[PDB]
RNA sequence: AGUAAAUUAAGAAUAGAGAGCUUAAUUGAAUUGAGCAAUGAAGUACGCACACACCGCCCGUCACCCUCCUCAAAUUAAAUUAAACUU
RNA sequence: AUAUACCGCCAUCUUCAGCAAACCCUAAAAAGGUAUUAAAGUAAGCAAAAGAAUCAAACAUAAAAACGUUAGGUCAAGGUGUAGCCA
RNA sequence: UAACCCAAACUAAUUAUCUUCGGCGUAAAACGUGUCAACUAUAAAUAAAUAAAUAGAAUUAAAAUCCAACUUAUAUGUGAAAAUUCAUUGUUAGGACCUAAACUCAAUAACGAAAGUAAUUCUAGUCAUUUAUAAUACACGACAGCUAAGACCCAAACUGGGAUUAGAUACCCCACUAUGCUUAGCCAUAAACCUAAAUAAUUAAUUAACAAAACUAUUUGCCAGAGAACUACUAGCCAUAGCUUAAAACUCAAAGGAC
């Protein structure tokens, strides 16, 4: 009788869906931009950070990756849909940052497996895991400042120029001291 | 509406058809009190030839003399007919050329 | 599906509001002087009944009922 | 008569105690200056104003306190060196009173020319005959463009219409000189419909003339008072004692600005965003504040005063301690 | 990049007249991102009461003249009635 | 006199990538017309490209750059429409 | 100047002649809700049968608040500040309170005429008129508001204080009222909107657009260019700066809906 979702059905049909057996030519393992696009890479950048996390913190990829816990910062992957870019959390730490990396980009092609084996995901592209590049920065930044040394213990104010004004005014004072697409032309023989 | 309802109501109602500035008769009699002029409301840019006059009815009205150069002034007689001037907002009355102390325009 | 025929009746309301807060003490007085002519009329359509029916004085024991003052 | 106006705040603030040194940099009818020298008898005071007039007040109010207030003529750019001439007797002050406008001496009498209402010559000039080449309104009206003129009104006035008023007084020139200051007043009540004239109420919920603002504009420019403002509390901090009480009244937002910028480590210079994407919010600073402020909340006079001086209405106080 | 920079020569037009112009040659660098927060453009999505096209459109208080209407203290003005019954 | 009647010769976005014409399609079309493991678009012109120039070769530089935008500039290069002067 | 129309007429003004089987999601138009009559139509003999209707009583988990012990020197607050505050702050497997509001479940779609209703328990309780069709009657009707007596954790018009700004009677910060709560009564208004009256059929002999596919029959209500106008006057009302009912003059040649 009265449907709370009736509201919100057609708004939502337009932005979060498509119609039509169509899928993507990126979509393959093998342009115009396209609104059905930017849905299909939407809702598989959502499915990996789900899906992705449910093998960082699970025990199916390893024990050492499980241990290692890795939380996600985000996932996003290309519009070519070539490979797929897998962004990590980094720790301040920059020495186990990169032992982390090396770990889990070792069971890359394992974690990939556990996602199309798991019917979760069909065809799934090649992933990398990738440090964002603001974080390393930051911590270079300390590391070079750590290392380095630092050696041993009034008319433009108010945007009138004012003195050019009395140059102005002083100077001044030293010299003071619809019609013819009508059938007309068709109906009278002018041709 | 349905065919009870139609018949419960009848035809349908028609408001009464309000009198104009002449009062249903094709022309009045008036006496001019004033001589004046009128701008037309925009996009239009003139000096329309307009005055006032008590109508034989007794009350008093704006009309517009037509014509290019008319003699009228106070205590003359005129013989005001129907028809709105479009641009003079308020003006819907008109004096007839050539009846009583209004004349013919002079032909150039 | 603009809102313009909703402004135009939210500035009307909104002047009229403004319009009975200043005479709000005038309109008071029309009020109760209006209520007074409406007790006035019905006492005599009252009158008017008993003096036609041929009665000179009203019927015994009636008095007309002051319905318009502040009895509530 | 003009009281002092807020001079009990100012008293309150400055606390002129027996011992102390304090300034005056705008003695003007020197009402405030009175004020700081009755409460305490014994204290050391120095008068300064770019009017002569003021500075002759000063002088024959000498004689009531020999040596409690000295006097110096000058503007603020110049008040450096006049308490240069003097010494360092001034030296470590205390407090710097640097009331702002117009004395009522001056706007009182139409000989000066502050006063639209009155009909007097337009020479709007603080300074007497101790310059008598500094161009008056007067000049100032009939020898800038309308670029030139415009930027005043719209600079120093707040000139809402500053294209309109800048051309009616560039054609007025042309017909005839404007000397007068009711003739100035006509000029620029001429750009407009006669309605307009004396329509612009203000937030006193009291009506005022259309052209207020090229008097306020012309006024400030001919005396170039926020320039010379800004030099002014610059050599007040310079000669101001570390824990001395500062006090300024500003009487528009213009001077007010520089007061209220300058108070709070903030630059004049500071470029100026046009309503357009200002950063209010972020949906820092080179250095901390280096005052503490006694009363940086600020305030006008009461609005029952305000009647009583309708000038001082806009008279916002400004209370700092050097740090 | 033989670029910038520096330093030369000639030419046009003149009787003569440039610190200008056109052209030729010589010597001969530095630097080019872990780019897109902003600015501008392009693409895609969305919004629009704009189409003179946001330097757009647009809403209220305030201000004169003119049109119509309402309320209202009172005053007066005319209007408008209907019969009751005795002998 | 009028570059707001124009020719002529140019500036500008511009070394920007579009312009115009003939067809075809639409449960009507104000318009729009693409998918390559292809779903309504097609076959030709101008520009671009190519080519030529800087006398091997390349690169580079020049030149080239449509249709439009700014009633852009020029009646004083010359010519010319309209109006005006002719002791 | 030449053409055109009418013609002993011709043109102007005034007046009259044409009058409901059309519509109601978005353009005017389905009433805030339900019940009882009389007609006009219809024709079946049921219903209900523990998910949050409603009313009463009892009950309480979390988080606050108050009190106490101990305890940092600050606490609070913003994009950044200021004011506010140290009578604060943090902890308590300490005490009191039962004010106020009911996470997850709820990705559910139930109950009720609508409004509205979801912490738990118990008591009372929804149900059969064939069906549609009702006002001048009766009973209801979010929030805000009014009246009297209470409550008070938190929120908060107004107000005060602080910022911002050309100004800022605002947006942001802090404090604190009316008020939101209970018990009696009033008030009767919502974009009370599924912007869909109810009921019974049909899915093909059917694209104005968009929305929510089209469409027939029955009954009632409602609409008749826009503005003036949720207005003026009238009548009713516990309403008194109120609600319902609801015009005309005058102005305009459009207003409005969809793409
Ligand atoms: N730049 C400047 N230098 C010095 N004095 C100035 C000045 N600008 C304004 N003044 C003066 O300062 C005064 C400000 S108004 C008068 C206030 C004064 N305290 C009194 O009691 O009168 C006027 O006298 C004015 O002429
Ligand atoms: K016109
Ligand atoms: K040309
Ligand atoms: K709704
Ligand atoms: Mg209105
Ligand atoms: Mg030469
Ligand atoms: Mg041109
Ligand atoms: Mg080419
Ligand atoms: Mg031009
Ligand atoms: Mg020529
Ligand atoms: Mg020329
Ligand atoms: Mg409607
Ligand atoms: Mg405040
Ligand atoms: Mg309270
Ligand atoms: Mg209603
Ligand atoms: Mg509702
Ligand atoms: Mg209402
Ligand atoms: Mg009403
Ligand atoms: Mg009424």
């Amino acid at each position: 009788s009265k449907n709370l979702l009736k509201k919100f059905a057609s708004k939502t049909r337009k932005k979060f869906w498509y119609e039509g057996p169509s899928l993507g030519s990126h979509l393959t393992p093998r342009k115009k931009t396209r609104k059905e696009d930017s849905i299909r890479l939407r809702v598989l950048n959502g499915l990996l950070y789900k899906s992705l996390t449910e093998l960082l913190c699970t025990p199916q990829v390893s024990q050492e990756v499980y241990d290692l816990n890795v939380e996600l910062s985000k996932v996003s992957v290309t519009s070519d849909f070539s490979a797929c870019r897998v962004y990590w959390k980094t720790g301040v730490s920059a020495e186990q940052n990169k032992h982390t990396e090396s770990v889990l980009q070792r069971s890359a092609a394992y974690m990939r497996h556990l996602l199309i084996s798991q019917q979760t995901l069909r065809n799934v592209p090649p992933i990398v895991f990738v440090q964002d590049k603001r974080d390393l920065v930051l911590a270079e930044v300390d590391r070079l400042l750590a290392e380095a040394d630092f050696g041993p213990p009034h008319p433009n104010l108010c945007g009138i120029d004012h003195e050019a004004l009395n140059k102005q005014i002083m100077e001044y004072k030293r010299k003071k001291e619809h019609r013819d697409a009508s059938p007309r032309s068709f109906l009278l023989g002018e041709e | 509406a349905t065919l009870n309802q139609m018949h419960r109501l009848g035809p349908r109602k028609e408001p009464p058809k309000r009198l104009g500035p002449t009062e249903g008769r094709p022309q009045l009699k008036g006496v001019v009190l004033r001589t004046f002029i009128r701008k037309p409301k925009k996009p239009n840019s003139a000096n329309r030839k307009c005055c006032r006059v008590r109508l034989s009815t007794g009350k008093e009205a704006v009309c517009f003399i037509p014509g290019e150069g008319h003699t009228l002034q106070e205590h003359h007689v005129v013989l005001v007919e129907g028809g709105r001037t479009q641009d003079l907002p308020g003006v819907k009355l008109k004096v007839v050329r050539g009846k009583y102390d209004c004349g013919h325009v002079q032909k150039k | 599906k603009n809102v313009l025929k909703i402004r135009r009746r939210k500035m009307n309301h909104h002047k009229y509001r403004k319009l009975v807060k200043r005479t709000r003490f005038l309109r008071r007085k029309v009020r109760e002087g209006r209520l007074k002519k409406k007790q006035i009329k019905f006492e005599k359509d009252l009158k008017r009944i008993w003096l036609k029916a041929g009665l000179k004085e009203a019927p015994e024991n009636w008095q007309t009922p002051k319905i318009y003052l502040k009895n509530k | 008569l003009h009281i002092p106006v807020m001079v009990d705040q100012v008293v309150h603030c400055l606390a002129p105690q027996k011992g102390q040194v304090f300034l005056d940099m705008t003695f003007g009818s020197g009402g405030h200056t009175r004020a700081i020298l009755q409460k305490e008898p014994d204290v050391m005071v120095y008068a300064l104003d770019r009017d002569p007039v003021a500075y002759a007040i000063a002088e024959q109010l000498s004689r009531l306190y020999p040596t409690q207030i000295q006097a110096l003529l000058g503007q603020f750019s110049q008040a450096e060196a006049l308490l240069m001439k003097a010494g360092v007797q001034p030296g470590t002050i205390d407090g710097i009173l640097m009331d702002l406008g117009c004395s009522s001496m001056q706007l009182d009498a139409p000989e000066r020319g502050f006063s639209l209402r009155k009909d007097g010559p337009l020479d709007m000039r603080m300074d007497g005959d101790r310059y008598p080449d500094t161009p008056t309104a007067s000049d100032v009206v009939n020898a800038l463009d309308q670029q030139a003129l415009a930027s005043i009104l719209r600079a120093y006035g707040e000139e809402k219409h500053a294209k309109k008023i800048a051309s009616a007084i560039i054609q007025a020139r042309s017909t005839y000189p404007i000397s007068r200051t009711q003739q100035l007043a006509s000029i620029v009540a001429g750009a407009f419909p006669p309605s307009a004239v004396y329509a612009r109420k203000d937030l006193l919920q009291r009506s005022t003339h259309i052209a207020t603002k090229t008097f306020q504009a012309l006024r400030i420019f001919v005396n170039n008072e926020l320039n010379e403002l800004y030099a002014g509390l610059r050599t007040a901090e310079k000669f101001l004692k570390t824990g001395g009480r500062l006090v300024a009244l500003s009487f528009h937002s213009l001077e007010d600005r520089i007061v209220k910028r300058f108070l709070l480590g903030i630059s004049m210079t500071e470029r100026f965003n046009l309503s357009i994407r200002q950063k209010v919010k972020q949906t820092s600073v080179r250095a901390p504040l280096k005052w503490e402020l006694i009363h940086k909340k600020v305030l006008t006079p009461e609005d029952q005063d305000v009647q009583d001086n309708p000038r001082g209405r806009s008279a916002k106080l400004r209370a700092a301690i050097k740090l």
